[PDB]
Order: structure tokens, then C-alpha cells, then sequence
């Protein structure tokens, strides 16, 4: 609902050292690998049969883009995330028929690729404040689905 | 079901772990307990400050059953057996909550093994994680 | 969100037919031998070591109720539930640290259970209606968890 | 993992099915789309309509791959090897939709089977359900 202060510095400060175009295509690609039925959604990107060929993905890697920058766009706008990805909560759900769970798996996704990059600046505090923004995210999204 | 990638990707990043193995354990908890607070109420006699010398030892233990698993992919319910018990009998705990753990234990993985955590082991570690989720969930 | 005139039609019909007292302490019992850690948060209970145990508790029967009197009053009130189960959600997730999984779990072992009940009665749009309740009902009860 | 008690209440529950088998697979299946509607995108080629002959011939497939199940129930992954290829690889179904198509199935019998449809035998119908999607979802 609402991010302590302690928590907003925690976001921030760790996603003004992301690569937002990286961070993406590599979300998404993992999503593809680790959640191979969430493949469906994409059958128009072309080869996906390994892991190395979903990770090397031109159009993997684009979307990818594409969604974090949502998300991206999404952290400077934390107060209402539900007014905020209100288009896409419509396109997600009524359109592309997106089970709201995959949005709750992405977001953890999202958490392990952040934890590989960062290591160990990926703290168990610093987690807990991602937990909740990608939570928010994942309920604002589903909206549409209530 | 493991696939035979499945079972070297798992052995093969959980050798790495090596003497850490405690170490991770007590982080997973402890990144388990901040993100998920529904979860402390399974450890009312612990104290779950950062530091603590119960969750360091819990830890320890988790890490020890994970690597039972590992050693025994094949037959994880028979490994597993007594502790299948523990978690569903005496402790009720909810399957919710592996989930989490599983969760925070694939965080710690991946903050602590940079070159291992490749999205192939991943899908790996995740599947190992679900397997022994299922066998502690199994006695219901 | 808001249920359509045909949906609230199916649900207050066959509410009216409810026993109240009855279909609570069948859900609640129902709830605790299907997903038996559930029973972890009756500890007070007594005896719950078999089926029959746990639906023939006094115990059971008379939260059950309690549970459903909550429900009851949760239809008489479907425009906004989140303000209707505040209370609850504060005492289920601040003090009981009961997961909300459970609660779509309780749903939909209610809907076992006028099915049951029901029979040919309770009919494919009649349980979708019912659907969005209890989903309703859970979200609710989950907000004070975001 | 089913105890004896689960397999014998699954099959005395099911056995009282009947030649119902087909109807009750086709009535889960709406009550699925109708309450679910996301589940309906894997069926773009289906009318879903009340009565559909098409979700009938369909539900009685799913009835028989359950019936099957039951007949072969301690040995499941075997018995649904083919099914479990399709809904993984094939159809790609997500995991969530086989805890919906269960949860519609249980109230399709409790629809039907007053008497069968005991706590102990809903317990058991469950886990069977719940085994079953574990089958299907394994080849992922
Ligand atoms: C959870 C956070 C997610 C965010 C923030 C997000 C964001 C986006 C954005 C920004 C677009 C482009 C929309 C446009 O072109 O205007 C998009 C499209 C799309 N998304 Fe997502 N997404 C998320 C999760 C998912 C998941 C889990 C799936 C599938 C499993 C998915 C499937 C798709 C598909 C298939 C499109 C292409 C639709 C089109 O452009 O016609 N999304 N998403
Ligand atoms: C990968 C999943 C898990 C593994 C391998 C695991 C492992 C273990 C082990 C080895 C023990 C025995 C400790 C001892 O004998 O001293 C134990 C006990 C216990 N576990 Fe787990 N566990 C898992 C998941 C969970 C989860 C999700 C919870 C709750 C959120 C939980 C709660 C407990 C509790 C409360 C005890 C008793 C601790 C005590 O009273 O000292 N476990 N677990
Ligand atoms: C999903 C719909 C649910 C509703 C509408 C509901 C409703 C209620 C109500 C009305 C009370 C009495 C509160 C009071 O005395 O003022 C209560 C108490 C309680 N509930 Fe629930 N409940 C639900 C689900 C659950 C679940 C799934 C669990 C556990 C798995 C649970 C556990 C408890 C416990 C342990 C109490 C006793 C707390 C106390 O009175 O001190 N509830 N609930
Ligand atoms: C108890 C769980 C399930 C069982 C026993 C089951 C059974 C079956 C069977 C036997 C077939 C083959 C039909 C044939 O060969 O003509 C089939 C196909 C299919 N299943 Fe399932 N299924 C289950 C769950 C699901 C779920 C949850 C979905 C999606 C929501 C799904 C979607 C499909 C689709 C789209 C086909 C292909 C239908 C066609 O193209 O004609 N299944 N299933």
C-alpha cells in the first residue's frame, strides 16, 4: 500500500544503478525458461527452444525492454500503481487473457535477476522492499481482473 | 519430475555452495521472514533479529535436509520421510509458505553463486526446490 | 467488482434458502479436513483428529456460524467489502498471520458446499456468481496484507 | 501422495459415477468457462455455448483420462504419459488452470452425489484432483 520511507530509499537508489534495457530482456527471458508455459503468449518471437535461444532472443529481449520500462515507469509513480498500469491491466487481461499468477511469478523473476546483478548490495532488507513493489505491480495489473 | 539436466544442474550448483551451505540457509530465513512477516509465526521462540544464533543454526538444518535431497534426487520422499512428518503433522505448515522459502532460497543462490545461476540452473533449482516443497507438503 | 442484476439475482435467491447456522460450521469443518493445516489456528478446538471429529465439534460448528454470520452480513453490503471486513482483515492478517490463500481456500469449499447442498439447483451461471463473491469476500479480507 | 483410504474413497465415489462420466466432465468443463472465463482462450476453436456438442464430446475425453487415472492410480505418471506431453509441450496450459478445472470438477460432484460426497471423500477426491494436475503439469 504505502512503502516506508526506509523502503522508497531501498527502491530508488538500487534501480538508479539498473540497466534498464538489460535487466528487461533478461526478466523475461528467465520467465520464458523457468515458466515454459508462459511461452504461449509469444508464439510470434520466433525460436524459443533453448534456453540459450530465448535468452539471445532479438524480440525477447525488445519486449523485455518494453515491460521494464513500464515497470520503470511504474516506480515514478508508486502513490497509484492501479491508475497507473490501468491500460495495460485492460490488454493483459481482457485481450490477452494473462493468468494474473504470471504476474506474480514475473515480479519474483524480476527479484532473482536483480539479487544476480547485485549480489550482495541485493540485502534482505533491500529485497523485502522489491517484494512489495512487485507485489503492488502484480495487484495493480490484476485489477481488471476483480 | 527431474529431468537428468535437471539433477546435474542442481549437483552441480549446490557443489558449489560448498561450506556456505549454513550460511545461505540462515539467509534465506532471514530474506524469507522480512519480505513474507506471515511466516515469523512459525518461530515464536526464535529470535529473528539479523545476527541471530537460532536462525543461523536453523539455517544450517535447512541447508542439511536441502542436501539429503541433492544426494538422494531419486527417492527424495524416503529422504525426506521424517521430515515430510515434521512439517505437516506437528508444525501444519501451510504449502503457501514453501513457496516463499523456495523463493528466498533461489534469491540467495543467486546473490551468492553470480557465474552458476545461469536461467538454465535456475529452472533447475527452481524445479528442485518444487519437488521437495511437494514431498514436505505430501503428508497432509 | 460489481456483480450484474442476473448474478445478484442467483446469488440473494439462493441465499435466501440458506441455513445460516448449518452451511457455516460445513464449510469451517470442511475447510479443516480438506487442508488440514488449517487446523493449525483452532488449536482451542479440542478434537479434531478425524472427519467425523471435526464436524461433529461443538466448537466447530458454533465459529462456523460466527465465520458465515460474517458472510451473511458480507452480502447485505456488496458494494464495498472492503470496508465491510476491515475489522476482520485487520484481525486475520495483523494478529492471526492467517495466509490469504486460505480465504480463497474457505471460498471455495463454500461453494462445495451449496452444491452439495443444492444440487441441480445450483447451476453453472448460479456458481459463477458465486464465484465472484467469495473472490470478492477474500480480497477484502486480504487488503490489509498490501 | 494418496493413503489407502484416499484410493478407496476415489474409487467408491467415482464408481458410483456411472455412465454420468461423460455429462459430469462436460458440466465441469462450463462451469469452468463460465466462472473462469481466462480458461476459455484454449478453446478458440470450441462454441463454449450451453449444450455445446463439442464440450460434451470433449468432457467425456477428460472423464475417460479420469477414469483411467483411477483405474491406474498407483501408477498415474505412466497412465497420463501422453496427456502429460500434450498439456506441457503441445497446449503449453498454465498450472493454475488445472486447481480451477478440479475445484469444478469437485463441485460437479458434489452437484451430483449427495450421498457420496462426504468430508472424507471430498478430502480424498482432492488430493486425487490435485495428483492428477501434478501428472499433467510435470513435462514442463
Ligand atoms: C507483471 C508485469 C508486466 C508488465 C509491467 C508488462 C508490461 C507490458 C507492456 C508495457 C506491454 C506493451 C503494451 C503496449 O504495446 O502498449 C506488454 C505487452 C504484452 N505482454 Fe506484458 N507485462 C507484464 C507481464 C506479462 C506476463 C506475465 C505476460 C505473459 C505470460 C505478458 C504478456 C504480454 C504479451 C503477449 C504482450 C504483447 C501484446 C501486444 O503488444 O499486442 N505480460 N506488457
Ligand atoms: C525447503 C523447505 C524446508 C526445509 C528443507 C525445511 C527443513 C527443516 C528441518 C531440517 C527442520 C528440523 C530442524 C531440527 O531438527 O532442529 C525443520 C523444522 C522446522 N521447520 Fe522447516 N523446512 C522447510 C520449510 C519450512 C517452512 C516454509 C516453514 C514455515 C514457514 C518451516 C517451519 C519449520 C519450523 C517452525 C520447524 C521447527 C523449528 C523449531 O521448533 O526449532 N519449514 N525444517
Ligand atoms: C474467508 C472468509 C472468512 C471470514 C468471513 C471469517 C470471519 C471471521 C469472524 C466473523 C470471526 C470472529 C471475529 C470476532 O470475534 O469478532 C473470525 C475469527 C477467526 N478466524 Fe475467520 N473468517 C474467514 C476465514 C478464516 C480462515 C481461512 C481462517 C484460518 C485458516 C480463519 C481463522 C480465524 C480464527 C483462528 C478466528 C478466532 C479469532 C478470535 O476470535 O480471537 N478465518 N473469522
Ligand atoms: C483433470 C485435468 C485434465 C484432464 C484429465 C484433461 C484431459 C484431456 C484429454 C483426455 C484431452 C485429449 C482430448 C482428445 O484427445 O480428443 C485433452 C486435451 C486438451 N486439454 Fe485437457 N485435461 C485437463 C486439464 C486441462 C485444462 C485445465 C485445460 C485448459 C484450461 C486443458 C486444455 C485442453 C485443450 C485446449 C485440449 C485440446 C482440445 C482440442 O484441441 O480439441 N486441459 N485434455
Amino acid at each position: 500500500v504505502h512503502l516506508t520511507p526506509e523502503e522508497k530509499s531501498a527502491v530508488t537508489a538500487l534501480w538508479g544503478k539498473v540497466n534498464v534495457d538489460e535487466v528487461g530482456g533478461e526478466a523475461l527471458g528467465r520467465l520464458l525458461v523457468v515458466y515454459p508455459w508462459t511461452q504461449r503468449f509469444f508464439e510470434s518471437f520466433g525460436d524459443l527452444s533453448t534456453p540459450d535461444a530465448v535468452m539471445g532472443n532479438p524480440k525477447v529481449k525488445a519486449h523485455g525492454k518494453k515491460m521494464l520500462g513500464a515497470f520503470s515507469d511504474g516506480l515514478a509513480h508508486l502513490d497509484n500503481l492501479k491508475g497507473t498500469f490501468a491500460t495495460l491491466s485492460e490488454l493483459h487481461c481482457d485481450k490477452l487473457h494473462v493468468d494474473p499468477e504470471n504476474f506474480r511469478l514475473l515480479g519474483n523473476v524480476l527479484v532473482c535477476v536483480l539479487a544476480h546483478h547485485f549480489g550482495k548490495e541485493f540485502t534482505p532488507p533491500v529485497q523485502a522492499a522489491y517484494q512489495k513493489v512487485v507485489a503492488g505491480v502484480a495487484n495493480a495489473l490484476a485489477h481488471k481482473y476483480h | 519430475v527431474l529431468s537428468p539436466a535437471d539433477k546435474t544442474n542442481v549437483k552441480a550448483a549446490w557443489g558449489k555452495v560448498g561450506a556456505h551451505a549454513g550460511e545461505y540457509g540462515a539467509e534465506a530465513l532471514e530474506r524469507m521472514f522480512l519480505s513474507f512477516p506471515t511466516t515469523k509465526t512459525y518461530f515464536p521462540h526464535f529470535d529473528l533479529s539479523h545476527g541471530s544464533a537460532q536462525v543461523k543454526g536453523h539455517g544450517k538444518k535447512v541447508a542439511d535436509a536441502l542436501t539429503n535431497a541433492v544426494a538422494h534426487v531419486d527417492d527424495m520422499p524416503n529422504a525426506l520421510s521424517a521430515l515430510s512428518d515434521l512439517h505437516a503433522h506437528k508444525l501444519r505448515v501451510d504449502p503457501v509458505n514453501f513457496k516463499l522459502l523456495s523463493h528466498c532460497l533461489l534469491v540467495t543462490l543467486a546473490a551468492h553463486l553470480p557465474a552458476e545461476f545461469t536461467p538454465a540452473v535456475h529452472a533447475s533449482l527452481d524445479k528442485f526446490l518444487a519437488s521437495v516443497s511437494t514431498v514436505l507438503t505430501s503428508k497432509y
